[PDB]
């Protein structure tokens, strides 16, 4: 319904949850780190696993989700 | 020229780029131009309460700063 970069934190969460129900658990994590649309597109696997404490699985799933909407920015990968 | 900037210079930079919220932490830690441009993400993380979103945003802003220069 909007450019990924214009997403609020809640709208980022909504994206991740509706595409992978297994990631709903990480809602509050995204809120703490204040990951809105701009922040989401700026993420990398490193920052996810080092500083957000996400495991390999989830991190990979999130990398994938960002890759679907981050346009021609470099694909996130482990 | 960012390398000339003092602590006040950094605050204003943060201000006009919609990062007003972080000026006081930056001041308290005496982040002037020189230190600014030296900052890594590992450094930026505790300066913003270990929050990734803001950390990345600030890292990006500095990187952009370094571009036209």
């Amino acid at each position: 319904d909007s450019m990924p970069i214009d997403w609020t934190i809640e709208e980022v969460i909504q994206y991740i949850e509706s595409n992978d129900n297994s990631l709903a658990v990480h809602g509050d994590l995204f809120r703490k780190h204040e990951i809105d649309g701009k922040a989401l597109l700026l993420l990398n696997s490193e920052m996810m696993m080092k500083y957000m404490g996400l495991k390999e699985g989830p991190a990979e799933k999130i990398c994938n989700l960002v890759n679907k909407v981050n346009g021609r920015r470099n694909n996130l990968a482990l | 020229m960012p390398d000339t900037w003092n602590v006040y210079d950094v605050s204003q930079f943060l201000r006009v780029n919609d990062c007003t919220a972080h000026c006081d932490t930056f001041s308290r830690n005496k982040i002037d131009g020189k230190r600014l441009l030296q900052l890594t993400k590992d450094d930026i993380m505790p300066l913003l309460g270990m929050k990734v979103g803001p950390a990345l945003k600030i890292s990006d802003l500095i990187a952009q700063l370094k571009c036209k220069v």
